[PDB]
C-alpha cells in the first residue's frame, strides 16, 4: 500500500532504499499462477466468471528458487503490492533494501543471465496498465545499468516500440535525471469521490479496487500502530 | 458428413484488458454525455443565429474556446476517446493513455459508469453447426438474416443437426416450403412453415425429401446487458466511422460488418462472458465517437 | 512438493540442430553411416557386371536399351535402384496397414466417432493397437528402431564418391578414345550427387494426419491413400531432376555474421528435391512470415520462381552466413508446421520457435507441444485434401512439362559443342522418371515354407500406362532348380514355374489404361501380388519395363478418386506350399476350387 | 401448375377482441407516457447520483413508494400491461383484467386514446402467390426483401405469374439480370432491370428464358394509420422482449420474426381491415412495455 | 467471359438543376427546422391539455391560424416543399415555385445554408462488375448486402475478377466457405473466412474451386457529406412516403428501394460530385416532407 502509493521516481526510489527485501518476500504458501479458474461474481452474473491467475495479482504465489523468482519476486511487489513464496533465502540478503538488490554488486547476487523478454512474459506485460509497465521498466533500467548491459535493454525497447513509448527518462547514476523527472507512478492514491464500495469482475481490477478503497483509512492510522511496535525495539 | 459455420462466428480476436475499471468506465460515460451537449448546442446555435450555446459546449468538452484560425478538435478528451477505442479492440493496442489523465476527464460530469442498468437485443444468428450426410449440400449465408440452403441428391430422405449454440435467446425458423423439425429423440410432427426454437433445447433434426432444394430463414434475439445511454443506432454508426478512420487497424484482428456481429461471436467464443462487459464500454465509446465526430469533423 | 526451480525445464527444450556446427556435423556421420551400413559401394562395383549383362538379356528394342558399361547410366541406375526401392517398401507396408484397417472396421469406427478430444498422437496409438498392426509406436524412436535396411534415405554425397570426372578426348573419334570417354561423367553429375538426399514417408507418421478428421474408416483409408499418391508423384519428379542435364539447388539458411542476443533473424530457404514447390521461412522476433515459391520456370538469373502462396513478406537478400542443410521432410510437411508456428507465435518464445522448426526440417521431429502439433497435422491434412490453397496437381504438371523442356535444350546445346555420341554418354535419353525408366528391385526374404524361401513383390499401382513386362532373374548355389512364381489378384492366382537360373524370364505382361487400372483375368486392378518362391536362394531381382519409352502418365488421383472405387487386397497375405505342388495345381486357378486354406492343392 | 406463396403471410391466427374501446385505448396510451417518464427519470438519477427523480417516477407508474428488499417490477400497472398484450396477440389468451383496473389506471394522466392521428410505413413484401408451369422451379425467400430464383428446364420460354395482392402501395421490382414483365393481356417490354409496379394493376407476368436462373428482389411499402406516439424502433425492440419472456406463448398461434411480418400478415387475411386496428394497440402497448422493462432489469 | 453488375448502379437518370442556390438551400433548412418543431409541438399538446404549443408551431409553418372544419394541409410552405422535391429527382420535372417565393419562405428563420458540415455513413454495396471465365455461373443479389453465388463446371479452378469502384471506403467479404482473394498480379493468401478491403486498392482475383458453389457476402460503407441536422432514419421514412405519394412519377427515370440506393447510384455516375450535392439537398428536403407530413395527414 505504501508502494503503490509513490506517484513520483524519486519517492519511489527513496522508498526502496529503506525498504528490506522481507517485505518484497510473502511467507504464505499460496497457489500456482498461469491457472485457468471460475471465479464468483454475483454482483454481476448467476453463473462462475472464467479468469486465469497470474504473478501481477494482489495475492501471493508460489515462487521458484532461482534468481528469476527473485527478480519477479521484487517487481511483482512494485506493480501489484505483494511478494512470492520464495523461501529460505537467507538473512543477511534479506536484510538487504530492494534497491542494493537492483543496483549494487555488494549483494552476492548475480543476474548477468536475465533475459528481459521472458520476465516480461512471465509477468503478464500484456495486462499491465501503463503505471504499472513505467514501474517495471525502471526496475530493468537500474539491473542492466548494475551489469553493464545498456545496450541490451535499449535493444530489447526497440523490439517492443509500444513499452518505448512509455520508456523512464532516466539514466541511472545521474542524479540531475532523477531530480527533473516528471513521470506519474501512482497506482494507488487518495481516490476521487466518485469510487464507489463496488466489486470488479476481473481478478487485478478488484485487488487494484481493494488497495485503492483501503488507502484512506491506512493513510490516517499506520503512523500510530508502526510506532506502537517500533518503540523500545 | 459435412459441416457448416456461420462466417463471423469463426476466430474471434481477443479483445483489449485496459480501460475496463470504474473509473475508466465513468470516463466513457462522461465522453458521451459531453458529445450529446456538442450536438444539441450545434442545432441550438443554428436556431438562436448565435455562437453563444456552442462555444459553452466546445468548452466544457475541450478545455479551450473554438477559434477560427485553429482547426476544432475536441481537445485532449477527443484524444483520449480514440484511443481507449483502439485499446478495446485488440489486446495489441498501445494503450497509453494515463490513469491521470482518466480520471481528471471523469471529473467533468457527474455519471454513475454502471454498464448493467439496462438491456439490448441483438439480432445476430448464430449456426455454431449445421451437420450434415453425403450426397447432400448445405449453404449458409448472412448474419442478420441466415439462410440454409440444402439439396438432397441420394435416393432417400436426410436428416440434418442444426445447433444455435446455448447462449441466443430464441430463434425463429421458416422455410420456403413446410418441413418438419424436431429436437434430439423426438416425434416428427406434421409439415409448417415457422418454428419457434430454444437453443438451449439440444441440437434440432430437419428432415430434407428429395427434389427441389429446401431454403430456411433464421432469425434469433438475444439481450445483452447495456447502459442505460446505449443507443444502437448510434453504435452502429460509430462502428462504421472507426473502421473508416482506420481505429480498428492492428496486427492479428478479425473484421466484422457490424458490431452486433463483434459482440455475439466475442460472446461464443470460448469463456466469451469476459469478453462481452469489454465489448459493451468499447460499444458506449463508439457512440460518443459518432456524435463527436458528426460535430467536429476532421 | 518443493518448490520448482528451473533447471529440469531448459534441459528439454529444443535445440538449433541446423545452425549449431557441431549438432550438423553429428547427424551427417550418422546419416552416412546408415547408408553406408545397408548399402555398400564396393558391393555395388562388384554388382555391376551383373547387373549390365541381366540389363542386355532383356532385349530391348533399340533406343531403349540400359547400358550400364556406361558410367552415366550407372550413376543414374544406382540412384533410381535405391529410390524405388525405399518408395516401394512404404506402399507394401501402406497396403498391409490398410487391409488392417478393413479387418477391423466395426471397432476403428469405434475409435473415430467417440474420441475426437485426443490428440492425433493419441488417436493414432489407440488405432495401431486395435490392428495388429506389427508397429504399434508412433514416436520417432520407435519408428528409427522398426526400420528396414531399404527404407534408410539416399545419401548422395556417397554414392558420388570416387567417379571419374572430367576425362577430355580432343578430336577423337577411334573406339579406344570413346570407350575412356564413356567411363566418366561431367562435372554436373557430381554436384546434382552432391545436394540429393531422398525422403521417404513411413504409414505410421501418416496416420496422424489421416486421422485427425475423418469420421469413418473409409474416410481413413481415402486419406492414406491420398497422400501416398501425392508422394510417390514427388518421388518421381525427384529423380527426373538428376536426368535433364542441369544442377539442382540446395538448401540453406542465412544468420548474422554477428548476431545480437536481443535482434537476431533467421531466414530458412527450402528447396525439396522430391516436390514442385519450395518455401522460405522468415523469423524477426516473434513475427513469423513465409512464401510458397514454384520450382519452375526459374530463370538465371533469380533462383525462386513464381510465388504462389504468400504469408507475409519474405527478404532473401538479407546478408549473412550460410549453413547448407538437406531437409528430412516434404514440402507440405514443412509448410504444415511453418502455418501452424505462425498461430502459436505469441504464446511460444524466441527459443522455442526456432527449435521447433529446425528439428522438424533436419531430423524429421515431431515438437513436443501437444497443441502445436494438433494444429500441425490439420494444416497436413488441408494441403492434402481437394480444399487445399495449393493446387498440386497443377504445379506438378508444370514441373514434368519444364523438366523435359530442360532436358531437350541442354541435348540440343551438347550436340552443337560436341558429337550426337558424347551428348548420349552424358545426358542418356531412357532415363526420363523412377517410374517411366527400366529399373530392378531386388527382393528380399525371410519367410521359408518347406526349404523355399519366399520373395515378395508389389505389382502397381502405376501412374503411368501403356503395355508393361515384369521379369524375375534367380541366383541360386544349385546347378539345377525349380522356382515357382505366384501372382495372386482379388480371385485366383497364376502359379507359374521356371526353372531357370542367371538369365531373366519374363512372367507377366499387363496392359494398364489411362485410369491406371488393368484387367488381370477379367477384373479390373489397381494393384497385383508378386511371390517368387525358390529353394537355397542367392538373389532375386525382378525387372520392370515399359514397350515405349517415356510413357505417358496417368492424372494423380485425389481423395475422390480413391473412395469412388474399392479394391480387395486381402489375398494378398495368403500363401502356397511348393514343395507339394502337383501338375494339375499349376495354371490359373480361382478360389472356389480351393478348400479353407491349402490354397496350393485344388480340391478333387 | 407449381404454387409459392411467402411462408409470413400462411395462415394469420385470430387476434384478440378485447381491451378495444376508448377506455381501454386511453390506459395503453397513459401507459406509453408514463413508461417514457419512467426511462427519462433513471437517466436524470444517473446525472444527478440521487434517486429522487426515479423514485418519483416510479411511485406514479407503480402507485406504491419503492421499498429495498422488494423487487421493482412496476406494480398493478405491469400486471395489467403485460396480460393484456397477450389478449391482444390471439384470441386463445384469457382476458382477465378487470373493468374497474382498466378505468382507474386509465385515469393517472390526461391523454387521447386516438390511434388514427398519423401514418407508418412497413416494408413487409406481400407474395400472395406465384404460379408457375410445370418445368420451372420458383423459390421465395426473405420477408423485408424477397427473393425469387426462378430456372427454367424446358425447351422454350415460360410464362410465370406474380400475385402481390391488394393491399400494399408500390413494389418495386430488381433483377440479377435483365427481364421482362408486364401485366395481363399486355405486349411484353423491353428487358430491364427494375420495374415499379402498383399491386392493384393485376397480376403480373415474368418471361423466363432458357438458361441461368433468375433471381427477383421484391421491396415493398405500405401505409397503416398509427398514433403520433407511435415509434417503429421502440415497437420492434418489445416484440423481441415480449418473446423472450414467452408471452406469445400460446395454442395454436402463429409466431412472426418482426412486427412487421406480423402487422402486414394480418392486414392480407379475412376481415384484416378490423385485425389491424387491434395490432396497432398492441404496437403502441409492446412500446410501453419495452421502455418499462429497459428501466427495471431482471438479470 | 460474363459480366455481372449490381441493378440498383444501371443506368443513373439526370437529376434537378434547380433550386441548388444559397436562397434555396436556406428555405429547404428552414423547413427541416419548422417541421421538426411541428412534430414536437405535437407531443407537448397531447402531454398538457392546450393546443398552444401546436397553434403557434402551425402559425409559424403555415402563416395561418389554424380552424376547425379545415383538412390543416400546411399552407405556401408545403406546396412550396412538395414541388422541389419533385425538381430535384429529374431535370425532366418543371421548376414551378418562383424565386421570389422560396425567398419569402426562407426569410421565416435564420439557418444556415450550409449542407455539407456532416457527414453520414451509407452502406449501399457497389459492385460495379464481375467478369467470369466461360465455364462459371456468377449471380448478385441485393443492394445492402450483396451475395454473390459462383459455381464452377470447369475442369480447373476459374479466376473471378471483383470491382468495386472507388467512391467505397471499406468493403467487408464473408464467405460461406474460406475462400482465396489476393489483388492483381499478387500471391494468393491461405483460405479465409473474412477479408477486409478498401476498393481504391484495385481490381480483386477471387479462385473459385470446382465443387459446391461458393456464396460471397459483401457489406460496404461510403461516407457522405451531409448537414448536421440529417437523420437516416427520417430520410429513409420520406423517400417511402415521396414515393407513395406520386411526386418522383415522370417520364424518363430510374426507381430505386432507398435513399441509398438513390445517392450511391447517382455517385457512380459521369459527374459524380456535382449529383450528389443536389441528391444531399433532396435528403433533407425529403426530412422535412416525413415529419410534416406525419403531423398533418391529407
Amino acid at each position: 500500500m505504501d508502494v503503490l502509493s509513490k506517484g513520483s521516481l524519486k519517492e519511489l526510489l527513496a522508498h526502496l532504499e529503506k525498504t528490506p527485501l522481507e517485505e518484497a518476500i510473502s511467507y504464505r504458501i499460496g497457489t500456482v499462477p498461469y491457472q485457468n479458474v471460475l471465479i464468483s461474481r454475483n454482483e454481476y452474473y448467476n453463473q462462475l466468471y472464467p479468469d486465469t491467475t497470474s504473478l501481477i495479482d494482489g495475492v501471493s504465489r508460489e515462487g521458484q528458487r532461482n534468481v528469476n523468482g527473485l527478480i519477479m519476486s521484487i517487481i511483482s511487489y512494485v506493480v501489484s503490492g505483494s511478494g512470492h513464496y520464495i523461501p529460505n533465502i537467507g538473512f543477511m540478503l534479506l536484510r538487504r533494501s530492494i534497491l542494493d538488490i537492483l543496483t549494487k554488486h555488494d549483494t552476492g547476487l548475480v543476474t548477468n543471465n536475465l533475459n528481459y523478454g521472458i520476465i516480461a512474459r512471465n509477468l503478464t506485460v500484456s495486462k499491465m496498465n501503463c503505471e504499472q509497465r513505467k514501474r517495471m521498466l525502471i526496475c530493468f533500467k537500474l539491473l542492466a545499468y548494475k551489469d553493464g548491459n545498456q545496450n541490451d535493454y535499449e535493444i530489447y525497447l526497440n523490439q517492443n516500440i509500444p513499452l518505448k513509448q512509455i520508456a523512464p527518462n532516466f539514466i541511472p547514476g545521474d542524479m540531475r535525471t532523477v531530480i527533473h523527472n516528471q513521470d506519474q507512478l501512482a497506482i494507488v492514491g487518495i481516490p476521487a469521490y466518485r469510487l464507489t464500495q463496488s466489486t470488479e469482475l476481473s481478478i487485478r481490477d478488484d485487488n487494484a479496487k481493494s488497495y485503492k478503497l483501503g488507502y484512506v483509512d491506512w493513510y490516517n492510522s499506520n503512523s500510530f500502530l508502526r510506532e506502537r511496535s517500533e518503540f523500545n525495539l | 458428413a459435412n459441416r457448416a459455420t456461420s462466417a463471423f462466428l469463426d476466430n474471434p480476436h481477443p479483445v483489449g484488458v485496459n480501460y475496463v475499471d470504474e473509473g475508466s468506465r465513468q470516463f466513457v460515460a462522461v465522453a458521451e454525455l459531453l458529445a450529446s451537449k456538442l450536438i444539441d448546442s450545434s442545432r441550438e446555435s443554428d436556431e438562436s443565429n448565435s455562437d453563444v450555446p456552442f462555444v459553452q459546449a466546445y468548452s466544457k468538452f475541450a478545455d479551450d474556446n473554438p477559434r477560427h484560425l485553429r482547426v476544432k478538435t475536441g481537445g485532449k478528451m477527443a484524444n483520449a476517446l480514440t484511443n481507449v477505442i483502439r485499446s478495446y479492440y485488440s489486446i495489441n493496442a498501445p494503450a497509453i493513455v494515463p490513469q491521470v489523465e482518466i480520471d481528471r476527464l471523469a471529473s467533468k460530469a457527474t455519471v454513475s459508469g454502471d454498464m448493467y442498468n439496462s438491456y439490448a437485443i441483438f439480432n445476430s444468428v448464430p449456426i455454431v453447426e449445421v451437420l450434415s450426410p453425403a450426397r447432400t449440400t448445405v449453404s449458409i449465408v448472412g448474419s442478420d438474416r441466415a439462410d440454409v440452403t440444402m439439396l438432397n441428391t441420394g435416393a432417400g430422405a436426410a436428416n440434418i443437426t442444426f445447433n444455435f449454440g446455448q447462449i441466443a435467446e430464441t430463434v425463429i425458423l421458416k422455410g420456403s416450403v413446410p418441413f418438419q423439425l424436431a429436437r434430439l429423440n423426438q416425434p416428427m410432427p406434421a409439415a409448417r412453415f415457422t418454428y419457434k426454437l430454444r437453443p438451449l433445447d439440444g441440437p434440432f433434426i430437419v428432415v430434407l425429401p428429395v427434389g427441389n432444394p429446401l431454403v430456411i430463414s433464421a432469425t434469433a434475439a438475444t439481450r445483452i446487458q447495456v447502459p442505460l445511454a446505449f443507443n444502437k443506432a448510434l453504435v452502429e454508426s460509430g462502428f462504421q466511422t472507426a473502421m473508416n478512420d482506420g481505429l480498428f487497424d492492428i496486427q492479428n484482428v478479425n473484421y466484422y460488418s457490424s458490431f452486433d456481429e463483434f459482440i455475439i461471436s466475442q460472446y461464443h467464443a470460448q469463456d466469451g462472458i469476459n469478453r462481452v462487459s469489454t465489448c459493451v464500454i468499447l460499444g458506449l465509446a463508439l457512440q460518443a465517437y459518432d456524435q463527436m465526430r458528426r460535430a467536429l469533423p476532421v | 512438493r518443493t518448490v520448482a526451480d528451473g533447471t529440469f525445464n531448459s534441459m528439454i527444450m529444443p535445440r538449433a540442430v541446423i545452425a549449431n556446427e557441431r549438432e550438423h556435423f553429428m547427424k551427417t556421420r550418422i546419416d552416412k553411416i546408415e547408408h553406408d551400413l545397408n548399402r555398400s559401394a564396393k558391393q555395388e562395383m562388384m554388382d555391376r557386371q551383373s547387373l549390365a549383362e541381366d540389363y542386355n538379356a532383356l532385349n530391348l528394342a533399340v533406343g531403349q536399351e540400359i547400358k550400364l558399361d556406361i558410367a552415366t547410366q550407372h550413376q543414374l541406375n544406382r540412384l533410381g535402384s535405391a529410390m524405388y526401392k525405399a518408395d516401394h517398401e512404404r506402399e507394401t507396408e501402406l497396403t498391409d496397414l490398410i487391409n488392417r484397417i478393413r479387418e477391423n472396421e466395426v471397432t476403428v469406427n469405434g475409435i473415430l466417432e467417440n474420441q475426437k478430444a485426443i490428440t492425433a498422437a493419441e488417436r493414432a496409438d489407440l488405432l495401431l493397437e486395435v490392428v495388429a498392426s506389427t508397429a504399434k509406436s508412433v514416436s520417432a524412436a520407435g519408428r528409427a528402431a522398426a526400420d528396414g535396411s531399404g527404407v534408410v534415405p539416399v545419401f548422395g554425397p556417397s554414392v558420388a564418391n570416387g567417379i571419374k570426372v572430367g576425362i577430355d578426348i580432343a578430336d577423337s573419334v577411334a573406339e579406344a578414345a570413346i570407350a575412356v570417354k564413356e567411363s566418366g561423367i561431367i562435372t554436373q553429375l557430381n554436384d546434382v550427387y552432391h545436394a540429393f538426399q531422398s525422403v521417404h514417408v513411413a504409414p505410421n507418421d501418416v496416420i496422424k494426419p489421416a486421422a485427425v478428421v475423418a469420421g469413418t474408416s473409409t474416410e481413413l483409408i481415402g486419406n492414406l491413400q491420398a497422400i501416398y499418391s501425392r508422394l510417390r508423384s514427388h518421388s518421381d519428379i525427384g529423380f527426373k531432376k538428376a536426368t535433364v542435364g542441369d544442377v539442382i539447388p540446395n538448401s540453406y539458411m542465412i544468420k548474422p555474421v554477428n548476431s545480437t542476443e536481443y535482434a537476431s533473424w533467421q531466414l530458412y530457404v527450402i528447396h525439396p528435391v522430391q516436390g514442385s514447390l519450395g518455401l522460405v521461412v522468415q523469423l524477426m522476433g516473434d513475427a513469423l512470415t513465409y512464401n510458397v515459391f514454384a520450382q519452375y520456370g526459374n530463370t538465371s538469373a533469380s533462383e525462386f520462381g513464381k510465388t504462389v502462396l504468400t504469408g507475409g513478406a519474405t527478404n532473401t537478400a538479407l546478408e549473412g552466413t550460410k549453413v547448407k542443410f538437406q531437409t528430412k521432410v516434404t514440402a507440405q510437411q514443412a509448410l504444415a508446421l511453418t502455418m501452424a508456428l505462425k498461430d502459436a507465435a505469441s504464446m511460444l518464445s524466441q527459443g522455442e520457435l526456432i527449435g521447433y522448426f529446425e528439428q522438424y526440417i533436419n531430423l524429421a521431429l515431431e515438437p513436443d507441444n501437444l497443441s502445436l502439433q494438433d494444429n500441425m497435422h490439420k494444416y497436413h491434412h488441408l494441403l492434402t485434401s481437394q480444399n487445399s490453397p495449393i493446387d498440386w496437381n497443377y504445379h506438378d504438371e508444370e514441373m514434368h512439362k519444364w523438366l523435359d523442356s530442360r532436358k531437350t535444350t541442354n541435348y540440343d546445346a551438347m550436340q552443337k559443342k560436341d558429337g550426337t555420341v558424347i551428348a548420349d554418354i552424358h545426358i542418356p535419353k531412357v532415363f526420363n522418371d523412377l517410374r517411366n525408366t527400366t529399373l530392378h528391385c531386388k527382393l528380399e526374404g525371410k519367410q521359408t515354407i518347406a526349404g523355399y524361401t519366399v520373395y515378395e513383390y508389389l505389382i502397381g499401382p502405376w501412374a503411368h500406362y501403356g503395355d508393361i513386362d515384369y521379369s524375375v532373374v534367380v541366383d541360386t548355389l544349385n546347378e539345377e532348380t525349380k522356382w515357382y512364381c505366384e501372382v495372386i489378384g482379388i480371385d485366383g492366382h497364376l502359379l507359374i514355374e521356371k526353372s531357370v537360373q542367371h538369365k531373366p524370364e519374363k512372367i507377366l505382361e499387363l496392359t494398364v489404361n489411362d485410369s491406371g487400372v488393368t484387367s488381370f483375368n477379367g477384373r479390373n486392378h489397381d494393384r497385383l501380388k508378386l511371390k517368387v518362391y525358390v529353394k537355397d536362394s542367392l538373389s532375386v531381382k525382378v525387372f520392370r519395363n515399359w514397350i515405349g519409352i517415356n510413357a505417358p502418365r496417368v492424372k494423380t488421383k485425389m481423395f475422390n478418386d480413391h473412395i469412388g472405387v474399392k479394391y480387395d487386397y486381402s489375398h494378398f497375405d495368403k500363401n502356397i506350399s511348393p514343395a507339394h505342388l502337383t501338375l494339375t495345381d499349376l495354371g490359373w486357378h480361382t478360389w472356389d476350387q480351393y478348400n479353407a486354406g491349402n490354397w496350393t492343392n485344388i480340391k478333387p
